[PDB]
């Protein structure tokens, strides 16, 4: 017998959710962008030495419906919120999505991860890591990640944390 | 299709293979019309068949949507050819499953009327228990011909209960025995709050019945309270929508005097010299059943008097023929001083992106 | 009893009948439309020699050929009917190369084989005679001929049934 967790990984278009999980679950980065429409992934990974059946919920950042929004909130029991560092406008969208969580949840503690994406991307950044911890202090002292699908920094990190949380 | 690729479907209900060209640009209904044409009508209730993307390598199975484009689904590589399967449009179940036998209980003709009642009841906590058991939501009443999902459209603050069902794993695009989807039965009842809800909850407003008829197509036959009209117009809803006589929505609005609908679909991009088989207009139809105010509707945002059908009649020559001798001398009366081109530009939602590039 | 897979090909020129042939044969409908084949795969039970049999029916295209599938279904295939047209001579001409071609994938000279003259209904229009067809079957090391109409039900049973027998031998 081993324990299901449900997560969902929820951020504004084009930060890479789908590649973060795809490097998670299918060990592969791909240039290529896709917009998502919805996508349930599934893989078994050992955390704290205990067998861990992982479903992840894809999300679209494009597309906005509130219905299923809030139904995929209500069914989530951990949420990585992801945020470009190149694009400011991704990071800026994060706050909403925060309050619209603990609304649907109807809780203040929820297992939560905020995680910088296109890490490796420096040259390009327009966030600062000090924003982002800064940013997760607000939130109750979150977990904060920066992270890079490409260059596989911070990936594995993202789920284990989110698992480690709600077996607390 | 100009772009067309060439993609291998299997049937597994009719055990066939069948490898076709496919629009990618083109929408998913188009690709599927494709398949059934193939199939020589051998599906029983075809239109609740759906492509079907198999699972692979972590990533779950998944329905393809009618109105999302096929590229918007991208193919698997693990094939020489992409594989996609043509299957019956029932729940999708996660990985883990519930006892078989377990299964053929819940499903009972007798298990089924008692579900479908207790949604007919709003009976929403009782509805989403039998759900997270395993019940499938997706079948139909067999003398009501309903589905669960369009039985919840026709209750009022059934918001409770569509959320509930969407949930437990319905269809939105799910289709009754008649062909109409939960989106066609919210518009046909005028339950804003239904249709706001399914568009809420990832539905298109552009799902097509047996006819090929829209949501939209629908409100402008059935007229009255016109607040639905406006919610698919404000839903980015398609426009121009032609029955087999070539009829648009404004065509079906000025026959029946829906002068509501009208507006609305004029102030959203209707093209008023659009014409039908005959060569008709929309105020050629307004002469022809004498609907004077539909008429004045079109006469006053711009609509040309002067366009002839293709028996070389006017609207004003078609409403003397009909003896509406009243409204002729509207249509000859008016001029272009009385013109008014439309305020301001419509307001839309920001609910999905437009199928096809942004630059 | 245990139930047997046949793996069958049919292979031809363009227009021949091959499409209503086989779906005459799975699902007892003849289609006057003319719809080219890109590659499609019926399978059908059915009881030949008081055995159940699992035929897989691959309905191949005569225009528009791609090289990969025929390269893999000559291959796979277990027996091939090689279809031609009465009433088109060119259709008759071209399946000699298809014979040597699957003669040589097979790299025996032995593989079930039926040569079928399809459109048998339409005679004004008959431009092969039967016993060329029978002349071309003796040559191909006596192999098994039929003259069959899709749209008349002739022959279509026969020409599987004859390629499941030739498969058992
Ligand atoms: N260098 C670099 N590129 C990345 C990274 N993550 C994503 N990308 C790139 O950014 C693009 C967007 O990736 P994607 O995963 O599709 O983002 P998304 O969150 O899935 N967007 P959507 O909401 O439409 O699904 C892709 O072209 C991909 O190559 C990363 O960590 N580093
Ligand atoms: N009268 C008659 N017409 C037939 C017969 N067999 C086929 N046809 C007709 O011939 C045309 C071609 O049929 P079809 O089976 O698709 O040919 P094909 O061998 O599939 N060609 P392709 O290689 O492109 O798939 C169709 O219009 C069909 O109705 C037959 O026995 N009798």
């Amino acid at each position: 017998h081993m324990r299901e967790y449900k997560l969902v990984v929820l951020g504004s278009g084009g930060v890479g959710k789908s590649a973060l999980t795809v490097q998670f679950v299918q060990g592969i980065f791909v240039e290529k962008y896709d917009p998502t429409i919805e996508d349930s992934y599934r893989k078994q990974v050992e955390v704290d030495a205990q067998q861990c059946m992982l479903e992840i919920l894809d999300t679209a950042g494009t597309e906005q419906f509130t219905a299923m929004r809030d139904l995929y909130m209500k069914n989530g029991q951990g949420f990585a919120l992801v945020y470009s560092i190149t694009a400011q406008s991704t990071f800026n969208d994060l706050q909403d999505l925060r309050e619209q969580i603990l609304r649907v949840k109807d809780t203040d503690d929820v297992p939560m991860i905020l995680v910088g994406n296109k890490c490796d991307l420096e040259d390009e950044r327009v966030v600062g890591k000090e924003q982002g911890q800064n940013l997760a202090r607000q939130w109750n002292n979150c977990a904060f990640l920066e992270s890079s699908a490409k260059s596989k920094i911070n990936v594995n990190e993202i789920f284990y944390d989110l698992v480690r949380q709600i077996n607390r | 299709g100009a772009s067309a690729v060439v993609v291998r479907v299997g049937i597994p209900d009719l055990q066939q293979t069948k490898c076709l060209r496919l629009d990618p640009t083109a929408p998913v209904w188009a690709a599927k019309q494709r398949v059934l044409c193939a199939l020589n009508h051998s599906l029983q209730d075809a239109l609740n068949y759906g492509l079907f993307q198999p699972p692979s390598r972590g990533r779950a199975g998944k329905f393809l949507d009618e109105e999302r484009l096929l590229q918007d689904y991208p193919p698997n590589l693990d094939t020489p050819l992409p594989y996609l399967e043509f299957r019956y449009k029932r729940r999708v179940y996660a990985q883990n499953l519930i006892d078989d036998k377990q299964f053929a209980k819940l499903h009972t003709k007798a298990n089924l009327k008692k579900f479908m009642d207790y949604v007919q009841l709003h009976s929403t906590d009782k509805v989403a228990r039998l759900l997270d058991k395993g019940l499938d939501p997706n079948f139909h009443d067999p003398d009501s011909g309903e589905c669960p999902l369009s039985l919840a459209a026709q209750l009022d603050n059934a918001t409770d209960l569509l959320k509930v069902l969407r949930n437990g794993g319905a269809h939105l695009d799910f289709r009754t025995r008649d062909g109409l989807t939960a989106v066609h039965c919210a518009t046909r009842q005028r339950n804003a709050g239904a249709l706001t809800t399914l568009l809420d909850l990832g539905a298109s407003p552009d799902y097509k019945d047996s006819r090929g008829l829209t949501p939209l197509y629908h409100s402008a036959l059935g007229g009255g309270d016109a607040r639905c009209c406006e919610l698919l117009l404000h839903d980015h809803a398609q426009l121009g929508t032609t029955d087999e006589n070539g009829w648009q929505e404004i065509h079906q609005a000025c026959r029946f005097g829906h002068v509501q609908h009208l507006e609305h679909l004029l102030f959203y991009g209707a093209n008023m010299g659009a014409q039908n088989a005959s060569g008709n207009t929309a105020l050629h139809i307004c002469a022809l059943y004498n609907q004077e105010s539909c008429a004045r509707v079109l006469l006053y945002r711009g609509a040309n008097k002067d366009v002839r059908n293709y028996n070389s009649q006017t609207a004003f020559q078609v409403a003397i023929i009909a003896g509406n001798f009243e409204l002729a001398e509207v249509i000859k009366t008016h001029k272009d001083s009385d013109v008014v081109p439309f305020r301001e530009t419509p307001s839309y939602a920001k609910r999905r992106r437009l199928a096809g590039p942004s630059g």
